[PDB]
Order: structure tokens, then C-alpha cells, then sequence
């Protein structure tokens, strides 16, 4: 139920977004976590095959984001470069 | 132009 | 025929894909609209049963997307409320 996704920043867009977070509009009802919210079919995330929309983001390059605010997590993700390592949690 | 498809 | 479909984001998100949009390679000839292109076998859209591949997306939570760019429709679907109201058109 836990998966790591590794994404290299390149010429090709990463093709995903995250939503949610403490103090933000929940991405899903009753859960303030950070989740993968979209995946573009021509981006790195889709090409990697390791990310799925709705996956909960637990950490970004080793940094726990299970209680992060949205903007803090977005700031962490843009400072995760050239490589992004995500720890993901997925339901059945 | 590019074909755009997105999972949501 | 026009149908309203209502979906709450869950473990697979909304659990479908959209294709098309103004300025993009069209999903259907000469028609740059937003269409439901896939439905995931798990997830909210699949459990609801109210979406069909090939459905034209006319509006998302009241916002007309008949002439929208793809990223605008993606934002409507993922950056607003977790509950999504879709107006869909079928041939
Ligand atoms: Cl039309």
C-alpha cells in the first residue's frame, strides 16, 4: 500500500500536481492530506508508471509532508531538483 | 498542436 | 441528450480522464471540445456509472467548457471543491 516514485526533471514536463494540505481546501472530504490530483498522459509522471491520481503524498525527497500545508509542500516540491523522490500511500 | 489527455 | 453527473473525489480522484480542448489536437474531427476519454475500472466515476467514454463535457460545476482550453478544464476538475457536477452531452 506504499510506493516510491522517482521522477527526473528534464525537457519534458512532470505532468502532475498535488492538492490538499493542512489549512487548505481538502482534496477529498474529511482528509487534509496531500494527494496527487492530476496526471497528464504525456508527462514524466505518467511515463514512469509509478504515480496514480489520488495517491497520498507522504514525503518529498525524504521530508515528511503528512501534515504539511499546501504551499509548504508545493515549495518543497519545487526545491526537489533535479530529482523528485515521493513516498506514496495507495488504497485497495 | 498536441493531443492532451489528463487523468483526474 | 444531456445528463448531469455528480462525483466526489476519492481514492482514485474522480477516476476518469478528459481529452481535447481549445488549441489542442482535437479529440473528434473539427471539434476541440472537452470529452471523457477513459473511465478507470476503480474509483468514483466507475461506481457512479453516470459517465460514458465519449461524453462531451459541457460544463464543470456550472462553468461552461465548450470552448475551454484543456488546462482550464483540468483546473476546474482538480483545484476547486471535492464534489464535481458535470453537464454531459451524448450523441
Ligand atoms: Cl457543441
Amino acid at each position: 500500500s506504499r510506493h516510491v516514485a522517482c521522477l527526473a526533471r528534464s525537457e519534458r514536463g512532470l505532468g502532475f500536481s498535488i492538492a490538499g494540505g493542512k489549512g487548505s481546501t481538502p482534496y477529498r472530504a474529511g482528509d487534509a492530506g496531500i494527494f496527487v490530483s492530476r496526471i497528464a498522459e504525456g508527462g514524466a509522471a505518467h511515463r514512469a508508471g509509478t504515480l496514480q491520481v489520488g495517491d497520498r503524498v507522504l514525503s518529498i525527497n525524504g521530508v515528511d509532508v503528512t501534515e504539511a500545508r499546501h504551499d509548504h509542500a508545493v515549495s518543497l516540491l519545487t526545491a526537489a531538483s533535479p530529482t523528485i523522490a515521493l513516498l506514496l500511500e495507495r488504497e485497495a | 498542436k498536441h493531443f492532451r489527455e489528463t487523468e483526474v
